[PDB]
């Protein structure tokens, strides 16, 4: 998911 | 962690949290193109708004998971107390950014329209503070999915502060404690209408189902 | 007028004698005969509603639009907010009628019916380990009818207000202190959002077997049309 | 016009 690796990068 | 911060404290972190108000890309016509839009912008105001929720006290103090499935359910509910609270002093209009006021003339957008514009006018009536509004924005993040072997206790604490917070402000207005109840109550009945408004918002995206991230926070519905 | 008047201990009493009596259902693991017998005390449940309503200070000051307005739009809340409260010592269960306990394994039968009952039972929940009271129960559901509505109001607002002073009345004479007596009230109140959220899951669920054929009955389709 | 309306007048 890409809001899941917006929130670690 | 974040559960010893004063209520001065609380409020600036939030208020040095708050992101930008972003533009959107002056001719007549379009609903296809109207929606377009609001598309772009909505898909540029979640990257600050996923950066935003980090700065929140007491969220990043939650996994992965939780951080995720909370920002899947009020995203929309953000967004849109976000167009509420920048629409406060444009009576009859709709702040979706700087170069866009729309009123309520211009398929289900303006059922919806009336209802946000209802909420805008319902905070000028109020005449709500931005420390107020920042608060509220923060409880819509952490309470709209804590419903939805690990206890959420902390975010009820971190929920319960924001409260304190919020009372501490009104007290400071001058407020008598009658008057700082019955408020209170008032700004949170609103978040009801915030709920109803994002529903209806949401079920009318996922019947016209462009942008990416938006596809994956409007599937979670 | 009426409701503005009265104490917190008078409008406690007036909403607890208002309260709509608990109905029975109809003496499930199908689809048609799960939602048949839902929609069957649904029906005969909004006509002590309707009545309830017409108890509750206030309501009655209002015209007739607006008594009609503000019943379309949180029928399903007020509905929905009664089953917690009668589920609330059934932990696990929802308590739809006396001979009616269900758990969530029986909601696979209808489509959607599990989402909602695990909200509907996690509202339970949170009602238990806040040791929810009968009268802030009602205080609730009187929030509901008058404020749900109100942005689809000046007087509706006073009574609003009323409803507000009178939880704060029924902590203040819990023990509680002034903190623990905001924070509650602001807990209670947020609970309010969730039940907007089922309602709303729950309206477009029963506006979907609509359209594909358990036949809705009269009054149903009615309160059903009015959120499209 | 609504079945709403006779209840909440009867
Ligand atoms: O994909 C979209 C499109 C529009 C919205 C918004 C709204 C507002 C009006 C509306 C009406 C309908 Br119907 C559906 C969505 C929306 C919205 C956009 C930006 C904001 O800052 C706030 C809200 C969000 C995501
Ligand atoms: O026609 C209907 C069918 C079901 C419901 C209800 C609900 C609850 C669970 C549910 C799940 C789905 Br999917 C659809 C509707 C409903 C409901 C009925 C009685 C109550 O006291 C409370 C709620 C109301 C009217």
């Amino acid at each position: 998911k890409i809001l899941h690796r917006l929130l670690q990068d | 962690l974040a559960l010893s911060l004063t209520a001065d404290q609380m409020v600036s972190a939030l208020l040095d949290a708050e992101p930008p108000i972003l533009y959107s890309e002056t001719r007549p016509f379009s609903e296809a193109s109207m929606m377009g839009l609001l598309t772009n912008l909505a898909d540029r105001e979640l990257v600050h708004m996923i950066n935003w929720a980090k700065r929140v006290p007491g969220f990043v103090d939650l996994t992965l998971h939780d951080q995720v499935h909370l920002l899947e359910c009020a995203w929309l509910e953000i967004l849109m107390i976000g167009l509420v609270w920048r629409s406060m002093e444009h009576p009859g209009k709709l702040l979706f950014a700087p170069n866009l006021l729309l009123d309520r003339n211009q398929e289900g957008m303006v059922e919806i329209f009336d209802m946000l514009l209802a909420t805008s006018s319902r905070f000028r009536m109020m005449n709500l503070q931005g420390e107020e509004f920042v608060c509220l924005k923060s409880i819509i993040l952490l309470n709209s999915g804590v419903y939805t072997l690990e206890e959420k206790d902390h975010i009820h604490r971190v929920l319960d502060k924001i409260t304190d917070t919020l009372i501490h402000l009104m007290a400071k207005a001058g407020l008598t404690l009658q008057q700082q109840h019955q408020r209170l109550a008032q700004l949170l009945l609103i978040l009801s209408h915030i709920r109803h408004m994002s529903n209806k918002g949401m079920e009318h995206l996922y019947s016209m189902k462009l942008s990416d991230l938006l596809l994956e926070m409007l599937d979670a519905h």
